RNA sequence: AGGGGAUCGAAGAUGAUCAGAUACCGUCGUAGUCUUAACCAUAAACUAUGCCGACUAGGGAUCGGGUGGUGUUUUUUUAAUGACCCACUCGGCACCUUACGAGAAAUCAAAGUCUUUGGGUUCUGGGGGGAGUAUGGUCGCAAGGCUGAAACUUAAAGGAAUUG
RNA sequence: GGUCGGAUUUCCAACGGGGCCUUUCCUUCUGGCUAACCUUGAGUCCUUGUGGCUCUUGGCGAACCAGGACUUUUACUUUGAAAAAAUUAGAGUGUUCAAAGCAGGCGUAUUGCUCGAAUAUAUUAGCAUGGAAUAAUAGAAUAGGACG
RNA sequence: AGGAUAGUGGCCUACCAUGGUUUCAACGGGUAACGGGGAAUAAGGGUUCGAUUCCGGAGAGGGAGCCUGAGAAACGGCUACC
């Protein structure tokens, strides 16, 4: 594991095995997908969606109680981002480390992990070209990125 | 050793393996029905929170994010599942 | 297709030995020339309906479809009236009882009745020489989906 | 594992990895190079005339002290100068100098034999004839 | 990362016989390896194994019987002529009396007397005797 | 190339030693040793052990994290906490015993799951020299780096262990 | 079983198949040889285990020839044809044996008969043919979706 | 589009377009290389050879050109240089 890097941690999820759960869950599934929206409108990525809806509330996985996925409810409800959530922190991280490589010129480390980081995005940008989410032709140029993420 | 029963294991062994390897793989994270002494609202909270959720009325604090289970605030009561 | 001057080069161009007489007016007052292909192919309605000329075309033109029978898919579409496939194969070599892989590029004439794109699927019939390197010529565009209409930018 | 390539598409991989270390196989490289008709001082083949040119003695190699009693000979079809051993007690009178005599391989193909530094060739026939029947008296050296 | 389930699965089988153990857990346990545990079971190689049904990807649990020599894959799939099966027997068996090629072919995942008697032929999967 | 230039110190001076010492030893001592801006791109750059993945053995430790406690602790001498003790667990630097296995052996929890030989993949080697040389190409301001033979010569070279 | 361990059978064990049913594909008109007949106005006598039942009025014909309301793509694998001859493996054949060769053998030699000169393999590519495990490829996500 | 051929064809001519091949090895260099049937060795897998009795190709010193002729760029045909 850890494609960058020595890695060899699991640290990972293990989400129940009952699909219809938790069997004390009262709230209406159209209650929490407007619980959603309201979330998506207020400005929250799917990820912190979901984990605020499990903390605040009793929603242990969105996909149990409602019938559609997390970015599914937001696509259908006209809340999708131009870029989806990993690839947009990913190209945040890569601004990020070349904003402090701009003043910071002798951070070799900064560069290894630049290089490391960007990689990483041109992988990401492969995948979602080749599944049509992105559209074709879309790069990740290192002079753009700064407006794509603002 | 070397006769074994992988299909009924005892549920000893099962509480000290790893959530990822025992014989299904499931979460041993829970939840707990919180009430804060300001007012009589029930909340459902996540045992491993990660974030500092507040309830609706007295909505500073209920429970603190930690590495592992939040911590709940000493001035609430608790009930699981 | 029917406009953008069919008629735009130093010399007239219509197909051979068709009398296109203006002295008596039908209904339709023009006599087209066309053909099926044969082998299961099917003359496009464009074909049928077509303005062109292309005297190369296997529907409305002079060549005949005979030989192999072939399919790829399109690379390159730069050049007029033809376009080149690949065809990508697997050889077997015995001494290691494993295959790799190899193409070979075909340049083929392609007919204005077809309208085809880089990367779709296309099934191509063996004719006469057309040009140096061209012995082939598209008779079915199979173009399903198209993988091309899917991939732009949402609202 | 084994460090090579297995999937059923990996035959060119394995056709040139296996064409690069061809190379490092001496009968192979030579074969290919075609070291001995180019570089060799018969064609690739196993026998061949001289024309001697003067009788020398090299002394064998450790550990055995003796005269091998060989001759400088020159090549008549590439114009290359080598050096043949004479094997037999005696035959050191029948090769005289400026005669004609006939060369093949000492039989380790290259890599001079036994104790005799510096020669890759031995005389089978001189003036026409055989070194054995001269050795034998089976027959008799020409005068020329 | 894991690029042959059906490799695992019968290296975990194999190397649990070779210690002696009576059972053997296996993961992610295909059909492909559930098709190759029949033949074997059907031969008297294996005795009854159980699928543990996860929502991932199940689990086999076999009961060994200690009369296993050795399950093998043999990688890449080659694929076999009716005359190549001779060869492949030859080569991956101890004898000509007992033992097997598993082979998948057009008739379903099945062992190489048994594709003798359908007069088919596929791509080898592996040996067991 | 500029700055810095305390100490130690390729070169060198010099006192010893010696048969000679332009070596070891001693007294100093330029370049270097430090830094900035550019070069070079090599080390026994080593665990002389490619990377990923699964299984196979018996322990006590230890680093980080998490969980639990008919647990202790200085504070409230009966509250969080923090620090300890005990029991698991995940990941890590490693260790000790034994090899069932492997190896030519030294030895190895991998160098095992290998003539009962196939999990995926990259690189490297084909007896010792000549030789990391010639030549051609390429990079460097150089030093040199990368790639890289042949002619010819040879029956050995080499690894591990035993006895003297 | 009058049939001297010797030469089986719809009682069947196991094999390799096909068709049909269970929610199970075979997309669709064009014409009739009247679906392996889901119709017995009539009726064929082998004197009581059970496979040789007649002229059948139609009555819903996919086991069939081109006009398309006819086409996901392969890889793989089975079978078939071609892959010149000779050579190679190999049947027959007292060149006296043999290498060989494709001849030879048999009559009473009364004036004649006859066997042969097979076979198998010969890859990779191309063509049909049966399979849909293994491996890849495509579809309905803003429905521009199928069904009449 | 035209010419030429027995005929398709950049075969050639004129106009117009900027295309075509390639790390799945184009292009270039070598071949002590004519290709195949086949020969040796060969448990299997394989290594090397095939100028040579059959097929196909090319040439008649090397180029170039041509008449006769169904068919030749012929060579025990012709024209030219070396």
């Amino acid at each position: 594991g850890r494609m960058h890097s020595a890695g060899k941690g699991i640290s990972s999820s293990a989400i129940p095995y009952s699909r219809n759960a938790p069997a004390w869950f009262k709230l209406s599934s159209e209650s929490v997908i407007e619980q959603i929206v309201k979330y998506a409108r207020k400005g929250l990525t799917p990820s912190q969606i979901g984990v605020l809806l499990r903390d605040a509330h009793g929603v242990t996985q969105a996909r149990v109680i409602t019938g559609n996925k997390i970015m599914r409810i937001l696509k259908s409800n006209g809340l999708a981002p131009e870029i989806p959530e990993d690839l947009y922190y990913l190209i945040k991280k890569a601004v990020s480390v070349r904003k402090h490589l701009e003043r910071n010129r002798k951070d070799k480390d900064a560069k290894f992990r630049l290089i490391l980081i960007e990689s990483r995005i041109h992988r990401l940008a492969r995948y979602y070209r080749t599944v049509a989410v992105l559209p074709p032709n879309w790069k990740y140029e290192s002079a753009t990125a700064s407006a794509l993420v603002n | 050793v070397l006769v074994q029963d992988l299909l009924h294991p005892t549920a000893a062994s099962e509480a000290r393996k790893h959530k990822l390897k025992t014989l299904v793989q499931g979460p041993r994270s829970y939840f707990l029905d919180v009430k804060c002494p300001g007012c009589l609202n029930i909340t459902t909270v996540f045992s491993h929170a990660q974030t500092a959720v507040t309830c609706e009325s007295c909505s500073t604090i209920l429970c603190t994010p930690t590495g592992g289970k939040a911590k709940l605030s000493e001035g609430t009561s608790f009930r699981r599942k | 297709s029917t406009e953008l001057t069919v008629q735009s080069e130093r010399a007239f161009q219509k197909q051979p030995h068709i009398f296109n007489n203006p002295k008596v007016k039908t209904s339709k007052r023009t006599k087209r020339w066309y053909k099926n292909a044969g082998l299961g192919f099917k003359t496009p309605k464009t074909a049928i309906e077509g303005s062109y000329i292309d005297k190369k075309c296997p529907f409305t033109g002079l060549v005949s479809i005979r030989g192999k029978i072939l399919t790829g898919t399109v690379v390159s579409t730069k050049m007029h009236r033809t376009i080149v496939i690949r065809r990508a194969y697997l050889h077997y070599i015995p001494k290691y009882n494993r295959y790799e892989k190899r193409h070979k590029n075909v340049p083929v004439h392609v007919s204005p009745a077809f309208r085809v794109q880089v990367g779709d699927i296309v099934t191509v019939g063996q004719c006469r020489p057309i040009s140096k390197t061209v012995r082939f010529n598209v008779v079915k565009v199979s173009a399903a989906a198209g993988k091309a209409n899917k991939q732009f930018a949402k609202f | 594992g084994k460090g090579k390539p297995r999937g059923l598409n990996s035959a060119r991989k394995l056709r040139v990895h296996r064409r690069n270390n061809r190379w490092a196989e001496n009968n192979y490289k030579k074969r290919l190079l075609g070291t001995a008709f180019k570089s060799s001082p018969f064609g690739g083949s196993s026998h061949a005339k001289g024309i001697v040119l003067e009788k020398l003695g090299i002394e064998s190699k450790q550990p055995n002290s003796a005269i091998r009693k060989c001759v400088r000979v020159q090549l008549i079809k590439n114009g290359k100068k080598v050096t043949a051993f004479v094997p037999n007690d005696g035959c050191l009178n029948f090769v005289d100098e400026n005669d004609e005599v006939l060369l093949a391989g000492f039989g380790r193909k290259g890599k001079a034999k036994g104790d005799i530094p510096g020669v890759r060739f031995k005389v089978v026939k001189v003036s026409g004839v055989s070194l054995l029947a001269l050795w034998k008296e089976k027959k008799e050296k020409p005068r020329s | 990362t894991r690029s042959s389930v059906l490799a695992d699965a019968l290296n975990a089988i194999n190397n649990a016989e070779k210690t002696g153990k009576r059972q053997v857990l296996i993961r992610p346990s295909s059909k492909v390896i559930i098709k190759f545990l029949q033949v074997m079971q059907k031969h008297g190689y294996i005795g009854e194994f159980e699928y543990i049904d996860d929502h991932r990807s199940g689990k086999i649990v076999v009961q060994l019987n200690g009369r296993l020599n050795k399950c093998g894959v043999i990688s890449p799939r080659f694929n076999v002529k009716i005359g190549d099966i001779e060869k492949w027997t030859a080569n991956l068996l101890p004898a000509r009396q007992f033992g097997y090629v598993i082979l998948t072919t057009s008739a379903g995942i099945m062992d190489h007397e048994e594709a003798r008697r359908k007069h088919v032929s596929g791509k080898i999967l592996g040996f067991v005797y």
